Formats: structure tokens, sequence, C-alpha cells
């Protein structure tokens, strides 16, 4: 980030937690009460089904 | 390890052959971020002059 004239230097982990976490933490899953995830699927129009 | 595997069945197998191209050496340069923000030189300058 910087290097401060003092002769230390700043880090991102310095400042901040670093780590992979999802884009968005807003839906979450449970299938029969366990942790699941999935797609839900919508069909194009005018496409067979089966 | 599919391609020498390939080699062991002349009676079966001919001409198996990758079609595209072998890796090649590549010069790879190291711009250490410390030492230009050690002489004010801004990693945008580097990156476009280079």
């Amino acid at each position: 980030l910087k290097v401060n004239q003092d002769g230390s230097r700043v880090l991102l982990r310095d400042v901040a937690k670093i780590e992979l976490g999802g884009e968005n933490y807003d839906i979450i899953a449970e299938f029969n009460g366990q942790p699941a995830s999935g797609l839900g699927i919508k069909l194009a129009t005018g496409a067979n089904a089966l | 390890q599919l391609l020498a595997e390939a080699a062991k069945h002349p009676d079966m197998l001919t001409s198996v052959r990758p079609n595209g191209l072998e890796d090649t050496p590549q010069f790879k340069i190291d711009i250490d971020q410390e030492k230009a923000q050690a002489l004010g030189v801004s990693i945008n300058d580097i990156n476009t002059t280079l």
C-alpha cells in the first residue's frame, strides 16, 4: 500500500482480512435440514420440458 | 501419457498427434513494487512504457 519514510512497509493484510468468499451472502439453501446448494432452472420460452 | 499409450497400438491407432502448439521459453520480468515506490515511479508509467 505504501512505504513509510521511517523504513517500514504497509501491506494490504496490515489493514484488512483477506479471504475467499462469495460474491454475495444473500442466498442459503438447506436440503432436508442439511447444508445444500444447487440450480433453479427456468424453461426457455417455447422449449420442450421433457 | 495418452499419446505414448496410443503409440503402443500401431495395429489399431495410427498418426495419433496433438492438434496444437508445444510450450516454449518465455521472458518473465519481475517489477519490484518496493523499489519502484521508493523511487517515485508509478506502476502505471512502468507498465505503459513497457
